[PDB]
């Protein structure tokens, strides 16, 4: 199920007069009321995460995260005030802590065991900002700095703030204080210019630059066409062509559930080796390089391999444009073989029979000489000895992460006690140690967050009398005037008033100030009231 | 009424410490290159330079919102500056009295944040309703905008003529 966590923009340049007479903040939580009004529309979305984070201190950034309800998100998005610094770069980071927390103890990211597309907690941000400067307090910023100050434990394996599963929005307001008459505000939302778009577009995202309501309402529906469940994979332009636009992008697969089912993951990039301590940091975005020559798909029967479906993009409209279902590109990552820094190819890019969508087939490895190989034996043969010398050649260039992957293969393909049923070495003590002692960190700051989200941060301020330790106390919100048990809480003006009226209440001869979403409770007041009888 | 001579007048007021005879002199010197203010000051009069020395001249005397307030008058906004002399606490210059000569939506943003971290929620108030005209959005179709900073620029200067001579 999808998490939807909304960066909204508390910072005071939010309180900008547009022409509809509202303010950017009030815009901004009418915006996602809209979009989950949208989001319900589809059917799909019964069950779905919704978290809120805002600009303010990390005590109180996070509004709603995990295991809050939708009646707290609710009566925490309208109670938001805009009367902060435009601190985008550390709210970023609070969000990406907030979706990646829980990573390391439940073990999503599966570091140093190959990349599954399949192991995934699909997230997209989706911030709503105004073009205002960034400020940190000593000046403006003009450029987006995640700042990695306290890191999250764990937070070195990737190198990168966001996941592989997280695509971060922006839905950019900037709606003037007059309207403007245009007629080609009905064709296609512009990217915005501001900071926010160079790491929207590096996450698999884009901004959107609304400039009215209906553009506005135009991007919600956008947005809302964009909520997939599926993980952002770089792909890039290994040889010459069979620079264009295709050569690099930042597209999204597509992981279609059944809990997805998967068997083969995308390979690291690099080997993975027992002597080396530290496991290398890998990026988010798994760089896959194409190769433009043409090949042919090559699948056997009853094989376990995964297709995942490209979204639309300028690499998959470039390769139907080249119609050719029958062909095929192989894939491979840089830098995955224990020699060749180019790697072995792990899958191909097929085009689909209707030329509709094109297709990411993943395999084993090194496909062209193991499927030849395994359909040899399962075609003809008992394993002959001239065989499994090819086979260990094979294993010899196989990484060890797809060892038990291709185990549980080969186990439910019909030869179970083959040779990669023999024993599985995999990481190094130090690596698998070092991942235990993470797991259990990550489910201490797990614990501490969660538990600080709500009833954990209450703010109390004071005038701070200068000398030239004394304060002045002010009207706090939660004043609680105890005027019947209290005698100081009376005011002079409605003294006798409220004496007599205490007088009453003390002898034998506030109420009415219920918060408005709870004075017309229908079903809760007639539950407490008892029932009438029933009709002849 | 000679500006070049008033400049020099008021640099020769500033190498000697002399802030308020320095300001007295550069207002000077910008009312005669205007009609009182009625025009802008041309940029070969009010430089980065006469700019820069006003706001240092107005942050000693510690009238710290005319430093927020000059600190735009720049060909870039000082929000170094302008941040730094907004934090200060002993002021001379009627502090929220002069928020309607702030264009800028950014220092306008720091004010509200500053009003709102010390409590002062009726400077905090002033400020969101500054921030809250139609006039000082940003996303305004920059001759709006230019208009509204020249109408604050003739104002403001308006009243440290009137308040300096």
């Amino acid at each position: 199920m999808p998490i939807l966590l909304f960066l909204i923009d508390t910072s005071a340049s939010m309180n900008q007069r547009s022409h509809l007479g509202t303010t950017y903040l009030d815009t901004a939580k009418g915006a996602v009321e809209t979009f989950m009004k949208l989001r319900a529309r589809d059917p799909a979305s019964r069950g779905d995460r919704y978290m809120l984070v805002t600009f303010e201190e990390p005590p109180y950034a996070i509004k709603a995260g995990w295991k809050e309800n939708h009646a707290t998100f609710m009566n925490e998005l309208k109670n938001l005030q805009a009367e902060g610094l435009t601190t985008l770069g550390q709210s970023l980071r609070t969000a990406f802590d907030l979706l990646n927390l829980n990573r390391l103890v439940t073990g999503i990211d599966n570091y140093g065991q190959g990349r599954n597309p399949f192991f995934l907690e699909p997230a997209i941000i989706i911030t709503i900002t105004d073009g205002s400067k960034l400020t940190t307090t000593s000046g403006v910023q003009d450029e987006l700095h995640l700042p990695l100050n306290s890191p999250l434990p764990g937070s070195e394996l990737t190198k990168e703030p966001f996941r592989w599963d997280q695509r971060l929005f922006a839905l950019v307001l900037r709606l003037p204080g007059t309207m403007s008459v245009e007629s080609e505000q009905l064709t296609g939302v512009p990217l915005d210019d501001s900071a926010i778009t160079p790491m929207c577009e590096v996450t698999g995202g884009r901004s959107y630059s609304v400039c009215s309501p209906r553009m506005l309402n135009q991007c919600l529906e956008s947005l809302v066409q964009k909520v997939q469940s599926g993980v952002v994979i770089n792909f890039e332009k290994a040889g010459p062509d069979p620079s264009q636009p295709w050569h690099s992008c930042h597209k999204l697969i597509y992981v279609r559930p059944n809990v997805p089912i998967g068997h083969w993951p995308v390979p690291e990039s690099f080997w993975p080796d027992q002597n080396s301590p530290t496991l290398p940091p890998r990026t988010s975005h798994p760089v896959v390089k194409f190769s433009c020559t043409d090949c042919e798909p090559m699948v056997i029967d009853k094989l376990p391999f995964d297709k995942y479906e490209l979204e639309p993009s300028p690499l998959t409209q470039f390769i139907l444009e080249r119609k050719s279902p029958q062909t095929c590109w192989q894939v491979y990552v840089s830098n995955s073989a224990k020699y060749s820094e180019l790697g072995h190819p792990f899958g191909y890019l097929k085009a689909s029979t209707a030329l509709n969508c094109v297709n990411l087939f993943v395999m084993p490895y090194n496909y062209p000489v193991l499927l030849p190989l395994l359909d040899d034996l399962f075609k003809v043969h008992k394993p002959t000895l001239k065989w499994r010398q090819s086979f260990e050649s094979y294993l010899k260039t196989m990484p060890p992460y797809y060892l038990g992957p291709l185990k549980k293969a080969v186990r439910m393909m019909g030869a179970p006690n083959l040779i990669a049923d023999s024993m599985e070495y995999g990481l190094s003590y130090s690596v698998i140690s070092y991942l235990k002692k993470l797991s259990q960190q990550a489910k201490i700051e797990s614990d501490r967050v969660i538990g600080s989200v709500g009833k954990k941060v209450v703010q109390e301020t004071g005038i701070k009398v200068r000398s030239r330790g004394f304060q002045v106390a002010l009207l706090n919100k939660d004043l609680k005037p105890q005027t019947f048990r209290n005698a100081y809480d009376i005011p002079r003006r409605n003294l006798l008033d409220h004496l007599t009226r205490m007088r009453s209440n003390l002898l034998k001869s506030q109420v009415h100030s219920v918060p408005i979403a709870q004075m017309g409770n229908y079903q809760e007041y007639l539950k407490q009231v008892p029932s009438p009888l029933r009709e002849l | 009424n000679n500006h070049s001579w008033l400049i020099i007048q008021a640099d020769i007021y500033f190498a000697t410490n002399q802030y308020s005879a320095a300001l007295h002199y550069y207002l000077q010197a910008g009312a005669v290159c205007s009609d009182f203010f009625n025009k802008a000051v041309p940029p070969d009069v009010y430089t980065d330079q006469v700019i820069k020395r006003m706001i240092k001249c107005c942050s000693l005397l510690n009238c710290h919102t005319q430093v927020a307030i000059l600190c735009q008058f720049l060909r870039e906004i000082d929000y170094k500056t302008a941040f730094k002399s907004l934090q200060e606490q002993n002021s001379h210059d009627a502090m929220d009295s002069y928020y309607d000569y702030i264009w800028d939506v950014t220092i306008l943003e720091y004010l509200t944040y500053l009003h709102h971290k010390r409590g002062e929620t009726d400077k905090r108030q002033i400020a969101i309703k500054a921030i809250g005209q139609t006039e000082l959005n940003a996303s305004n179709p920059e001759e709006v905008l230019q208009l509204a900073a020249q109408r604050r620029k003739k104002k403001f200067l308006q009243a440290m003529a009137k308040l300096y001579f």
